[PDB]
């Protein structure tokens, strides 16, 4: 007589352990903003010339960066359409705060916009209002 | 030091540094004061107090100590109950 | 200096022979094939440097590990002498310390 | 957009038209010409031009700086100190909101790892996760969570919302299996047992106030109430809750996975599980 | 009966799809038989030629091994003794007849041994390059979507004339879903042609697309290519090699 007994019932627990390969889509909530602070893109989409897409994690793509140890910058990354129109809006939105027109760089090949100085929080809130 | 070792082809750490200094993740290095256990009977009370302290290192000394150690000694360590937990970061530094 | 007094015979190259026509095929075996094979496994060459790269000292030491025990006496004597020369150059000589 | 319209006008793209991104490659300089030749940047005749200057750290004969400083044990025993990754309540709340962790079922290291919420390095002496109080004020979820270590304020936050938190210990061998279970099953070996805490860690895990997994269950009710009094909330009763069974689920102190016992073999190829029938084997695993 | 195809995967709301004419090869004049939709994220990516440069060079260089070699002064035959004594002779000082200065001596800085040029580009970067190449062919009107590769006759001449008829290029690359099931008629006709090449879908690469003027894709392969490339977007990093079992991945 063999020393092993085989059962198929308990395999359900093994199925739980398997890991996923795809990022799950966020679940619908009754009330927004979500307790952490996350808010989904609004519907219908905005009608502006430029569209800003979200990252694979479903967040607004705005990043703080530094170089040389003393040069502080902020970056808006996934822009589609007319990048130049977005530059004009950002200059108007940020100009009153600084007291001067902000210094910016436009990369047409990569579709990104770079600004001198840290303005990530204001830009994140600003983009949510437009509903991207 | 050894830039390229025979068996693995890597740089090697100088172990006499590891036995004398502590590196904070921001980039600072800590040391003791030379002579802090020698001939205490002939040293004043103010002199002895200065010797007991932990002291930082200069820019050129920090640069040299970085070359003489490998990356493993420069990582993030999460020790429960660490007594240096609050000194691994910098605050309100314009530079 | 002295130069040729006649033109060398012409060179004719066929750009659509089998080797040239099908260059690159299966370089995406992993991404388009569910990742059963890594593209590095498609490489042909010496056993000790398939899917690997290094400087000359690293290459010498790696060759000894893989096939050192199957080598001829005189070839092995030269390989060992090359290693020690490269060791002293890379660890004791140079502009930068 | 308009850019793709340009391609239609321009000539065909081919192997004769390629160009790199501008400034992606620097120029390498050889010593042939007058600017970079002759002395070739090494200076006048001396030790340094010939290539035999002394080693790094040598100061010309005086006792060097890195050797005249006394030895002190800043790093003594570093390779044997235990490490715990931090998980904050801000991060945990963020993960539940986006659906990358399922709050309906119990939460352990395997589920946290599977959602990329935490990265665990067993070979670098990681032994598990510790809950961190940051973000407590805005935590608004009901869950069942197991962690290796926990703090006073972190435990309060979880329970105030009607949840259970407990602290459990895993040994180095078990931890590696827990984080990456599938590769272990491919080996073909039986599931091993879980070792008990080392001597120094027994007091921590047998204390009710820490919510230990070896503490007396009778003493838990007293401890939970004192937190409610101290932090000014009303201790909820979870037995009334519909999901009492889920919140109360706990694994045996010698078990790694919820529904599997030590000594079993997982045959993933054809979806079967094998159990030994030997008394000596069964007694060994059950002990 | 028009052949109308829709993308299985979800197109982003803000992006309109793109289309191409479905065709068949059964006759000289069956140019248009259907209309098809192609995922914008594959066939309408930004026109990045710098990335195309990178992937083409990676393919050519990661295989390279050079077998050039030279002897140093240590490995040349002879040379042990000091030729003459330092003083008295009136010649230049010398210590071996095999130094680099001498005729027949060793080489000071020459190629050394078999050398490899191996490196790997990140997987996402290599996947992106394939999308950009497919976009370029469509926008320049060099791509032809076809329902199937079935042919009326196996004569090689027929295929060549068909390419002339429809204003194709001198070199054509033909893609089919799988190697084993490729139609018999196509195999016989292509095998005798230098410039018309037949490969399976899994063999598609950036380098061959640049070399061949016009690309031909069967419809089943279009769905095949769309699935793999779009997966690279919206995925996690790997916990362990993807060939190992995963919850939802083949
Ligand atoms: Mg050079
Ligand atoms: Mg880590
Ligand atoms: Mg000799
Ligand atoms: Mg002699
Ligand atoms: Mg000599
Ligand atoms: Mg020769």
């Amino acid at each position: 007589n063999p020393g092993f007994v085989e059962s198929v019932d308990e395999y359900q627990f093994v199925e739980r352990l398997l890991p996923p390969t795809k990022i799950p889509e966020p679940p619908k909530h009754k009330h927004y903003p979500t307790p952490s602070g996350w808010q989904p893109p609004r519907d219908p989409l905005p009608s502006l010339p430029y569209f800003v897409r979200r990252s694979r994690m479903h967040n607004i793509p705005v990043y703080k960066e530094i170089t040389h140890g003393n040069r502080q910058m902020t970056l808006i990354r996934k822009v589609e359409g007319d990048i130049w129109a977005l530059q004009k809006d950002v200059e108007e939105f940020l100009s009153p705060l600084l007291g001067k027109t902000p210094i910016t760089q436009v990369n047409e090949v990569t579709g990104t916009l770079r600004i001198k100085g840290y303005f990530d929080e204001q830009l994140k809130a600003w983009l949510l209002e437009k509903g991207f | 030091l050894t830039y390229c070792s025979t068996r693995k082809g890597k740089r090697k750490t100088v172990k006499s540094v590891v036995h004398r200094f502590l590196r904070l993740h921001s980039g600072l290095w800590l040391r003791r004061k030379a002579g802090y256990k020698k001939k205490l009977w002939k040293k004043s009370t103010a002199r002895k107090k200065r010797l007991r302290e932990f002291v930082f290192c200069s820019k050129t000394q920090s640069k040299l100590l970085d070359k003489m150690t490998t990356s493993f000694w420069k990582r993030r360590n999460w020790y429960a109950g660490d007594p240096y937990q609050m000194y691994h970061d910098r605050t309100n530094l314009r530079v | 200096a002295f130069v040729r007094l006649t033109l060398p015979p012409p060179k004719v190259v066929d750009r659509w022979n089998e080797k040239r026509a099908l260059f690159g095929v299966y370089d995406n075996i992993g991404i388009l094939g569910n990742f059963e094979k890594h593209p590095k496994e498609l490489i042909k060459g010496p056993v000790w440097l398939r899917g690997w790269r290094g400087n000359e000292l690293q290459r010498c030491v790696r060759k000894k590990k893989f096939v050192g025990n199957r080598m001829f006496i005189e070839d092995l004597h030269n390989l060992n002498k090359r290693i020690s020369y490269l060791y002293k150059h890379f660890n004791r000589h140079g502009k930068y310390r | 957009g308009t850019s793709l319209d340009l391609l239609r006008s321009l000539p065909r793209v081919s192997l004769a038209n390629l160009k790199p991104s501008p400034n992606s490659r620097k120029r390498e300089r050889r010593p042939r010409d007058r600017r970079r030749g002759r002395k070739c940047g090494r200076g006048h005749k001396g030790e340094r031009q010939r290539g035999t200057r002394p080693r790094l750290g040598f100061e010309g004969g005086q006792t060097p700086f890195y050797i005249r400083i006394p030895k002190y044990g800043f790093n003594e025993g570093h390779s044997f100190r235990h490490q715990y990754q931090p998980l904050s309540l801000r991060r945990l709340q963020y993960l539940i909101d986006l659906g990358r962790v399922d709050p309906t079922q119990p939460i352990d290291l395997t589920q946290l790892v599977n959602g990329r919420g935490v990265t665990i390095q067993p070979l670098k002496r990681d032994y598990g996760v510790q809950l961190v109080e940051e973000g407590a004020d805005t935590f608004q979820a009901k869950i069942n969570i197991e962690v290796q270590l926990a703090s006073e304020l972190a435990i309060a936050a979880i329970e105030k919302n009607g949840g259970v938190v407990t602290t459990a210990f895993y040994d180095p061998r078990s931890l590696e299996i827990l984080c990456k279970p599938i590769p272990f099953f491919l080996r073909g070996q039986p599931i091993p047992k879980r070792m008990l805490p080392p001597e120094s860690l027994v007091p921590y895990y047998t204390d009710a106030k820490n919510r230990g997994y070896l503490a007396d269950p009778a003493k838990f009710p007293e401890a939970r109430l004192e937190l409610a009094m101290k932090f000014g909330y009303v201790l909820p009763d979870i037995t009334k809750d519909e999901l009492f069974r889920m919140l109360s689920a706990r694994k045996d102190p010698r078990q790694i996975f919820f529904g599997l016992a030590p000594g079993w073999v997982v045959n993933m190829a054809d979806k079967k599980i094998l159990k030994p029938t030997d008394e000596n084997l069964l007694k060994y695993y059950s002990s | 009966d028009p052949v109308l195809r829709k993308c299985e995967l979800r197109i982003p709301v803000h992006r309109r799809p793109v289309q191409a004419w479905v065709e068949s090869l059964r006759g000289f004049e069956q140019e248009r038989i259907g209309l098809a939709e192609l995922h914008p994220d594959v066939f309408a990516t930004a026109p990045r030629l710098d990335i195309v440069h990178q992937v083409a060079i990676w393919q050519r260089n990661f295989r390279r091994i050079s077998y050039a070699n030279t002897k140093t002064r240590a490995e040349v035959s002879g040379g042990g003794r000091k030729p003459w004594q330092q003083k008295g002779s009136g010649r230049a000082r010398h210590g071996s007849i095999r130094s680099p200065l001498w005729r027949g001596g060793g080489v000071a800085h020459g190629p050394r041994g078999p050398t490899s040029y191996y490196y790997m580009l990140p997987m996402k970067v290599r996947a992106l390059g394939l999308k950009v190449a497919l976009t370029v062919k469509l926008m320049q009107d060099d791509l032809h979507i076809v329902d199937s590769l079935e042919l009326p006759t196996a004569d090689p001449q027929y295929l060549t004339e068909l390419a002339q008829y429809r204003h194709w290029g001198s070199s054509v690359l033909l893609v089919d879903l799988t190697h084993e099931e490729m139609p018999k008629n196509v195999v016989a006709a292509t095998s005798g042609l230098n410039s018309f090449n037949l490969i399976p879908a899994v063999g598609l690469n950036v380098y061959s697309m640049l070399k061949h003027q016009t690309l031909v894709l069967t419809l089943p392969s279009v769905a095949f290519l769309e699935d793999k490339l779009l997966w690279q977007d919206s995925r996690y990093t790997p916990l362990y090699p993807f060939r190992l079992p995963y919850s939802d991945f083949p």
